[PDB]
């Protein structure tokens, strides 16, 4: 690892300078570092780690999304032949959206996944195994489609089966789990009444432990409580 | 496209 | 060279698809290739190569100027010590950001200054030799600073002297290289009033001459007008 | 900033 000689507190440092300069792949290979340095991560290390990553695949998603729009629009009736370098070009962006994907998952299973107990770090880590898992399916077509679904629904669910256990249904964490394995049903696993469903009852449950909280978390969980709502108006 | 977060 | 093995051609269509993908590191990957193909660039073809490139230079500065003015802060009096990681990642930011104007200016001598004869070719390039030694200039500091923006001087003083003999003062060219010389002037040079002299000038005469003009070229002059009245009332 | 092109 190119990182390997950088303290992990300079690493955590630089990170947030990334962050900062809005240099989110700088941000991402700081993270790495810092994870690959083997001691678990805090719940502000954590959220640098998601940050960063989240940047960097959101924009490959965006740009994948581009090229495979141009991509069926040319496989349309009528449309001028233009050649294999459309299809090479969605390739090449899919592939280096596709590494990402495995080295987000090679950092969780190696090994932040297993040293995490408490419930904030690991559902937290297991929402991004799903969401990872769910990128993955957003571009899969082949034999193993069906195994990276599962396999994100798998996750999703041992998060989902842990933050109902162990946290309040107003916990950000779970919320935010909750609107992804939502969207997980609509857009990946064609179950949208269990992604309404889903969403209409964590806000519900929600709704109903708001008048446990200080002012700060309130504005925490309702900020999430209305991308929920956003989704179902999106939705119904 | 819906939220995620 | 990565590109050695694609077409010419599909080096250019990929260059499109990734603009409107907005990956602009793969627009000037694609651009540099089809450069290194030897054959002169046409008019499209040299504006794929500057957009490319002004977009990652553009995003590297901004980063830069975010690093650098944290660094100034972290040296000020009362400011606590936090060790090298400020410095060490703006300069990691500045090499890359000088390695990308060493290729671009690479590119122009290798070869597409001294094959350009014609005005709207060499007047752009000689433009942009200008454009990246002033980038080199921002950041500069040590025993050549003098000498990279005196280059970026001589540059832009050719393009000058060739655009005032052989283009109309309306041309989109010679304007948008008027407005980046007065800048130099202003922000480089220490020279404000040669920097206001010049963009009054400039848009006095081209206001002059756009009665000969289309619809359409009227449009892509007064745009660039506009740009110049703007840096004249932030002048003064 | 000024306005370059
Ligand atoms: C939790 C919430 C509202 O939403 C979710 C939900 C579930 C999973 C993920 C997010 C969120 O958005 N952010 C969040 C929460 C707690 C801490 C930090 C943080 C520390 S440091 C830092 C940075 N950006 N430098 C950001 C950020
Ligand atoms: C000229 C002008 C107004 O300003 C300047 C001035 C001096 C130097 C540079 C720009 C400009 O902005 N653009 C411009 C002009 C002519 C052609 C193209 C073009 C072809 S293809 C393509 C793309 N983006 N796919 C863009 C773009
Ligand atoms: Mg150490
Ligand atoms: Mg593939
Ligand atoms: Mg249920
Ligand atoms: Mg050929
Ligand atoms: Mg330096
Ligand atoms: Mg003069």
């Amino acid at each position: 690892g190119a990182m390997g000689s950088m303290e992990r507190a300079s690493l955590i440092q630089k990170a947030k300078l990334a962050e900062q300069a809005e240099r989110y792949e700088d941000m991402a290979a700081f993270m790495k570092g810092a994870v690959e340095k083997g001691e678990e991560l805090s719940c502000e290390e954590r959220n640098l780690l998601s940050v960063a990553y989240k940047n960097v695949v959101g924009g490959q998603r965006a740009a994948w999304r581009v090229l495979s729009s141009i991509e069926q629009k040319s496989n349309e009736e009528g449309s001028e032949e233009k050649g294999p370098e459309v299809r090479e070009y969605r390739e090449k962006v899919e592939t280096e959206l596709q590494g990402v994907c495995d080295t987000v998952l090679g950092l969780l299973d190696s090994h932040l996944i297993k040293e995490a107990g408490d419930a904030e770090s690991r559902v937290f880590y297991l929402k991004m195994k799903g969401d990872y898992y769910r990128y993955l399916a957003e571009v899969a077509t082949g034999d193993d489609k069906k195994r990276i679904i599962d396999s994100a629904r798998s996750a999703y669910q041992e998060a989902m089966d842990i933050s109902k256990k162990e946290m309040p249904p107003t916990n950000p964490i779970r919320l935010g789990l909750a609107l992804n394995f939502s969207v997980f049903h609509y857009e990946i696993a064609n179950s949208p009444e269990e992604a309404i469903s889903l969403a209409k009852t964590t806000f519900d449950e929600a709704m109903a432990d708001l008048h446990t909280l200080s002012e700060d978390s309130y504005k925490d969980s309702t900020l999430i409580m209305q991308l929920l709502r956003d989704n179902l108006t999106l939705w119904t | 496209f819906p939220a995620t977060v």
